[PDB]
C-alpha cells in the first residue's frame, strides 16, 4: 500500500558540453503522494525546477516529472534527491551521461 | 472541460 | 488516430495542516494542458500548453469555479470514506480520480470512462455500458446505491457524450499543430562491461511524439531485456530504453528495433 518511488535521472538530448539541454528526474511508482524532489547541481538545490506530468496508472502509483534548463560541462554533477515516507533515507540518484 | 463530480 | 481527454484528480487530506490539497491535472492524449492547484498562490485552472492561451476568460472562470466545487466535494467525500471505514481522523488519505473520454478519428465516442480509487485501491468506475457502476468492495456499495437514486449514471453520460466529446474536438482543432504532430524517435545503442565476461546493451529512443513506442532486442530472428516506461523528456516528447546482456564478442548479432508511429519502416541498430 505503500509504494517505493522510482528515480530515473536523463537529460532530454545526448550530453555535449556547452550546449543548452533540459535535465529530467521522473519519480514514479509510488504512493502515498506526498513527495519531496530536489534537483541538484553540484550538491546544491537548482532554483526554479518544474513539476510537471503528474499522472498515475493501472495500479494508482503516481508519476510526476521534476525537469530544468542547464548547460552541462565536464565537471558539473547533477543529481536528484527524493524524501518520501516509504525510504529510511532521502535517495539521491544522480545523473549518468554515459548510461 | 471536466465533470462536476458528485459526491461519494 | 484516435485521441484522449484525461483528468486525474487527486485530493489528500492533511490533518493537523489544514485543508486537504486538490489537484486536477487534464491530458490531451499524452499532453498535459491544464492544471488547478488548491496550493498554489491564488488557486485558478491554469494553461499548461501553449494553445490554451487562446481560450478566453470564461473558460477559465468556468473551470475555476468546477475545479473550486470539486475541490468542496472531495474535501466531503475524505470525510465521508472515513465513515465509511471507520477510519481515525488523523491519518492522511488520498481520493484519486481518472476522468475523461476517448474519440476515434471521426470525432465520435470510442469509450468514456471514470474511475475511483481511496488509498491507491480501487473504489468505483462507471462501467462501459455508461450506465452502471462496479463497486470495488462494501463501501463502494453505500456510494454505488446514492449514485443510482440520484441518477449520476445518466448526468455523467450526458458528460462523457456530450460535453467531454466535444470540448475534446474543440482542443484537438485549437492545438492541431501540437497534438496532431508526430515526432520521430532517433535511437543509439550504447555498450556496458560487467562480469564474468559479458555485456550490457542498451538501446535509446529519443524526442518522440506521441509516448507509444516498442522497443525490442534479437538474437537473429528471435525477440528477447531490462526496461524503463516509456517517460516525459520535459518539452512534450518521450524517451524510452531497453538493455540486453550478451556475451562479450557476440555484440553483433543483436540488433535493436524500434517502432513508432512515426516511423514508416520500424529502425533497426547494433552496438
Amino acid at each position: 500500500i505503500q509504494k517505493t518511488p522510482q528515480i530515473q535521472v536523463y537529460s532530454r538530448h545526448p550530453p555535449e558540453n556547452g550546449k543548452p539541454n533540459i535535465l529530467n528526474c521522473y519519480v514514479t511508482q509510488f504512493h502515498p503522494p506526498h513527495i519531496e524532489i530536489q534537483m541538484l547541481k553540484n550538491g546544491k538545490k537548482i532554483p526554479k525546477v518544474e513539476m510537471s506530468d503528474m499522472s498515475f496508472s493501472k495500479d494508482w502509483s503516481f508519476y510526476i516529472l521534476a525537469h530544468t534548463e542547464f548547460t552541462p560541462t565536464e565537471t558539473d554533477t547533477y543529481a536528484c534527491r527524493v524524501k518520501h515516507d516509504s525510504m529510511a533515507e532521502p535517495k539521491t540518484v544522480y545523473w549518468d551521461r554515459d548510461m | 472541460a471536466v465533470y462536476n463530480f458528485a459526491t461519494m | 488516430g484516435p485521441h484522449s481527454l484525461r483528468y486525474f484528480v487527486t485530493a489528500v487530506s492533511r490533518p493537523g495542516l489544514g485543508e486537504p490539497r486538490y489537484m486536477e491535472v487534464g491530458y490531451v492524449d499524452d499532453t498535459e494542458f491544464v492544471r488547478f492547484d488548491s496550493d498554489a498562490e491564488n488557486p485558478r485552472y491554469e494553461p499548461r500548453a501553449r494553445w490554451m492561451e487562446q481560450e478566453g476568460p470564461e473558460y477559465w472562470e468556468r473551470e475555476t469555479q468546477k475545479a473550486k466545487g470539486n475541490e468542496q466535494s472531495f474535501r466531503v467525500d475524505l470525510r465521508t470514506l472515513l465513515g465509511y471505514y471507520n477510519q481515525s481522523k488523523g491519518g492522511s488519505h488520498t481520493i484519486q480520480v481518472i476522468s475523461g473520454c476517448e474519440v476515434g478519428s471521426d470525432g465520435r465516442l470510442l469509450r468514456g470512462y471514470q474511475q475511483y480509487a481511496y488509498d491507491g485501491c480501487d473504489y468505483i468506475a462507471l462501467n462501459e455500458d455508461l450506465k452502471t457502476w462496479t463497486a470495488a468492495d462494501m463501501a463502494a456499495l453505500i456510494t454505488k446505491h446514492k449514485w443510482e437514486q440520484a441518477g449520476e449514471a445518466e448526468r455523467l453520460r450526458a458528460y462523457l457524450e456530450g460535453t467531454c466529446v466535444e470540448w475534446l474536438r474543440r482542443y484537438l482543432k485549437n492545438g492541431n499543430a501540437t497534438l496532431l504532430r508526430t515526432d520521430s524517435p532517433k535511437a543509439h545503442v550504447t555498450h556496458h562491461s560487467r562480469p564474468e565476461d559479458k555485456v550490457t546493451l542498451r538501446c535509446w529512443a529519443l524526442g518522440f511524439y506521441p509516448a507509444d513506442i516498442t522497443l525490442t532486442w534479437q538474437l537473429n530472428g528471435e525477440e528477447l531485456m531490462e526496461l524503463v516506461e516509456t517517460r516525459p523528456a520535459g518539452d512534450g516528447t518521450f524517451q524510452k530504453w531497453a538493455s540486453v546482456v550478451v556475451p562479450l564478442g557476440k555484440e553483433q548479432y543483436y540488433t535493436c528495433h524500434v517502432y513508432h508511429q512515426g516511423l514508416p519502416e520500424p529502425l533497426t541498430l547494433r552496438w
